[PDB]
RNA sequence: GCUUUACUGCAGGCUGUCGCUGAGGACUCUCACUCCGGGAGGAGGACACCGAUAGCCGGGCA
RNA sequence: ACUCGUACGGUCACUGAAUCCUGCCCAGUGCAGGUAUCUGAACACCUCGUACAAGAGGACGAAGGACCUGUCAACGGCGGG
RNA sequence: CGCACGGAGGCGAAGAACCACAGAUUUCCGAAUGAGAAUCUCUAACAAUUGCUUCGCGCAAUGAGGAACCCCGAGAACUGAAACAUCUCAGUAUCGGGAGGAACAGAAAACGCAACGUGAUGUCGUUAGUAACCGCGAGUGAACGCGAUACAGCCCAAAC
């Protein structure tokens, strides 16, 4: 499948909203990423 | 065109306009359809003007059956913006009135006569 | 029920309608003032997709290349004449009037300047019988004795492909290719092997209709079927 | 004395007598050859009109509008219904032509406000109906002591919502006694039964 | 769901009548209206179409 | 839509290659044609009625029906004595 | 120095943080309006429909949103009737169009406790399950008046 610019936004935002919720913030709210997505056992848009 | 039962020859209708422009500078007339149609009804009026390119012909449809019952000559104009000028408007005029003529009355009354001969 | 086949039909879907993309021309007879001089040469003898007849490839003296349609004998290099005081030759066009009675005469129009509608089939042709000043009596590919406008074109002969209807399709497969070029749906399944919901001869334990064939001309579409209207039936009596 | 409208006004009392019956079989060859819409300079009947509200004044439109005639355009059951509910060809519709003619006209010309209508005859499958059309935004009007109440916000696409005289009138709000219990203050505050 | 000479109705077709619609129980005409023609113009014509109503048929459909 | 189509067409049905054939029946039902006569709605028209209206009756009478004819490769039938 | 109690660092007596009002900025798609397009792209843009008009997009209008309410149109069936067709469910559900901060209505061709009477319109209480409707079955169902709320009356067309 080809990609247009927009679409690469879109996939480019998802695969950085993928990443874990850094160290201090764990240490600053004193103690989970809920929209954890895979490539193979979820599904994006489009 | 539904009122109209005769033509009128240009040379005629010359005369008739050339009349009208001395009527008003001199004597008196009435401008607009409303106002034509109480002289003739008012009896006032010696000769009355209709334009023949009126749309909607409605608003003129009755001035040649009217000026017939109370014995008014009339005479007929093709262009409804001449009218307005000769009556002395920047507008035009779909009928105009001759309320007492002014030093005209000599060719107001020839005008009546060719017109009658005209049917 | 469910509405019957002719009823899916005037809908004008896909599967009913014809592929009128790939037909050619829409053969109509060219539009003069008046007089004659307007004649030209046949260059190319074609296969027409939407009448299975042949078509004649024409080129005029303004410089037209249109699309005629071709009587029997017209061929590459002829010339043929279209206009009121044309030569009464085989493939001209040229009002019922002017043509003389008796005459074998194809691509008759109904109204004069339609551009041809009666006797267009595959070596079909239309008979010029009676004369007079208000009418002209053609005796179409039917026998029926149309009463026509003398002012009515019509192009002289038989149409061309005669006797196509003479030899079997022998197989399925010939009837196939055939009805893929027109505008029909095929193959025909019986209504009387359908469930009763799709035709009104569907239904029963064997096959047979359910009441007589002859409908009445006034039946709906959707019991308009079998026999429409029928004066008689069987071959007879 | 009487005055010159009073003889358009008596002319179409009878439309099919007179010069009128000849004016009419000449103009609606015209017409019928004309769009569903067509704005025309001057009224056809110019005492209506003045009675109506026209004034011969900048942002005053006057449009013909021809709508079918007879009963409703409508299509059979696809589901099942009771007897009672499955007509098709005896169906009349709630809002005559002479407002679906308004309609269209301030459809036509979504900046101007429905005045009026008047009927202007009809042939053996349509009605004429001509509407006069206000312009709220034109100065020429809202300096109008006579014209300036249109244009107020609320106002806005009035025929929509039954405000025109031939709304009222259609609404059965004409009568403010007996006879007009369902259909007084709207027929919607009386649940739809007038 | 399906059938029919089940009950009741609804589309649809046919037919009369009224409107469009005009001039001079049979007839002529042309100007509305319809169609053909690029146009000139031609065919048809107060009929047909359309709106309305009436009678008949009407498991096509509810 | 059919239709860039025009009866050697295409619509609607039945039977189901070839070969030998395909009898009899039109009373019922269906379709179609005809019809002196009978029957057949509304409008208009005439009578009564009502200062008007409701309403009652008459006159004329379309399709349809009655009646007659055609038709079974139309539904179907081809027995008892 | 947000939610958010970390680390590093920073800002604040030049009065920061914070709050109120006002203003600046305010990408792209979006009624979406130069044209096209799954939020991008291609070569000056009120696209489209209108009014006015210097007849030039010059000046303007419309479009779409909003919890429900409001107004104008389209309009079921399950159900009830112990079946069911009129009736009922119900002018309900749902659909089309439209306005406002509220809508609609509204100054009598009214009423008709018939009078020597009332006096624009909504709404509330009542009149009343009354009158009226209805396979006169099941069911359906007002109004005038009265007591309140609040009150407010005017403009054209034509005559001249
Ligand atoms: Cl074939
Ligand atoms: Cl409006
Ligand atoms: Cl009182
Ligand atoms: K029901
Ligand atoms: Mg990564
Ligand atoms: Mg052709
Ligand atoms: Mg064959
Ligand atoms: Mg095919
Ligand atoms: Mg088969
Ligand atoms: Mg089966
Ligand atoms: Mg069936
Ligand atoms: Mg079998
Ligand atoms: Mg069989
Ligand atoms: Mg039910
Ligand atoms: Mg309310
Ligand atoms: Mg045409
Ligand atoms: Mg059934
Ligand atoms: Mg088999
Ligand atoms: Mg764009
Ligand atoms: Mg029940
Ligand atoms: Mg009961
Ligand atoms: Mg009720
Ligand atoms: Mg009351
Ligand atoms: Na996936
Ligand atoms: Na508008
Ligand atoms: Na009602
Ligand atoms: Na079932
Ligand atoms: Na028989
Ligand atoms: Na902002
Ligand atoms: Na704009
Ligand atoms: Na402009
Ligand atoms: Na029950
Ligand atoms: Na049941
Ligand atoms: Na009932
Ligand atoms: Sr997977
Ligand atoms: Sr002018
Ligand atoms: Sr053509
Ligand atoms: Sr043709
Ligand atoms: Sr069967
Ligand atoms: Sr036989
Ligand atoms: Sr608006
Ligand atoms: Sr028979
Ligand atoms: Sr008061």
């Amino acid at each position: 499948g080809k990609k247009s610019k927009a679409t690469k936004k879109r996939l480019a935002k998802l695969d950085n909203q993928n990443s874990r919720v850094p160290a201090w913030v764990m240490l600053k709210t004193d103690r989970r990423n809920h929209k954890r997505r895979h490539w193979r056992r979820n599904d994006t848009d489009e | 065109p539904v009122y109209v039962d005769f033509d009128v020859p240009a040379d005629l209708e010359d005369d008739a306009l050339e009349a009208l422009e001395v009527a008003r500078d001199t004597g008196a007339v009435k401008k607009g359809t409303n106002e034509t149609t109480k002289s003739i009804e008012r009896g006032s009026a010696e000769l009355v003007f209709v334009a023949e390119d009126v749309q909607p012909e409605e608003i003129v449809m009755h001035i040649p059956e009217l000026a017939d019952e109370k014995g008014v000559p009339f005479i007929f104009v093709e262009q409804q913006d001449d009218l307005g000028h000769a009556a002395g408007l920047e507008v035009g005029s779909a009928a105009a009135a001759v309320t007492d003529a002014g030093e005209a009355d000599a060719d107001v009354e020839d005008i009546a006569d060719k017109v009658e001969e005209l049917r | 029920g469910r509405r019957i086949q002719g009823q899916r039909r005037g809908r004008g879907t896909s599967t009913f309608r014809a592929p009128s993309h790939r037909y050619k021309a829409d053969l109509e007879h060219r539009k003069v003032e008046d007089g004659d001089v307007i004649a030209g040469t046949v260059v190319d003898i074609e296969h027409d997709p939407a009448r299975s007849a042949p078509v004649a490839a024409v080129e005029f003296e303004d410089g037209d290349r249109r699309l005629i349609l071709a009587p029997e004998g017209v061929g590459v290099g002829d010339e043929l004449q279209v206009g009121v005081s044309a030569e009464i030759a085989p493939g001209n066009t040229l009002p019922l009037a002017e043509i003389p009675e008796g005459v074998p005469v194809c691509n008759v129009e109904s109204s004069p300047g339609d551009g041809g509608k009666f006797a267009r089939a595959s070596g079909v042709n239309a008979q010029l019988l009676t004369h007079d000043r208000n009418v002209a009596v053609v005796k179409l590919p039917s026998g029926e004795m149309k009463r026509l406008d003398p002012q009515c074109r019509a192009t002289i002969g038989v149409v061309a492909g005669g006797g196509r209807t003479d030899k079997p399709f022998v197989k399925a497969g010939n009837k196939h290719h055939k009805m893929k070029a027109r505008g029909t749906k095929w193959p025909n399944v019986r209504g009387v092997a359908m469930n009763a919901v799709d035709h009104p001869f569907g239904g029963g334990g064997r096959q047979h209709p359910g009441k007589p064939k002859s409908i009445s001309r006034n039946a709906p579409p959707g019991r308009k079927v079998g026999d429409i209207a029928s004066k008689r039936t069987g071959r007879g009596g | 004395a009487r005055s010159a409208y009073s003889y358009i006004r008596d002319a179409w009392k009878n439309p099919g007598d007179g010069q009128l019956a000849e004016l009419q079989w000449q103009r609606q060859q015209e017409w019928r050859n004309e769009g569903a819409v067509e704005r025309i300079e001057r009224p056809t009947r110019l005492d209506k009109a003045r009675s109506q509200g026209y004034k011969a004044k900048q942002g005053v439109i006057v449009a013909r509008v021809s709508v079918r005639k007879g009963s409703a355009r409508k299509r059979r059951h696809k589901a099942g219904r009771r007897s009672k509910r499955q007509g098709v060809t005896r169906i009349t519709r709630r809002k005559d032509i002479q407002r679906v003619a308004e309609e269209r006209a301030s459809r036509t010309f979504p900046n101007l406000r429905v005045l009026n209508s008047y009927s202007v005859g009809q042939d053996g499958r349509q009605k004429w109906h001509e509407v006069i059309l206000i312009d709220p935004n034109h100065p020429a009007i809202q300096n109008d002591d006579d014209l300036s109440w249109i244009c107020a916000d609320d106002q806005a696409d009035r025929v929509f919502r039954g405000l025109t005289g031939a709304g009222r009138r259609n609404r059965g709000l004409s009568g403010k006694g007996k006879g007009s219990e369902k259909t007084r203050p709207s027929l919607r505050s009386n649940g739809g039964k007038g």
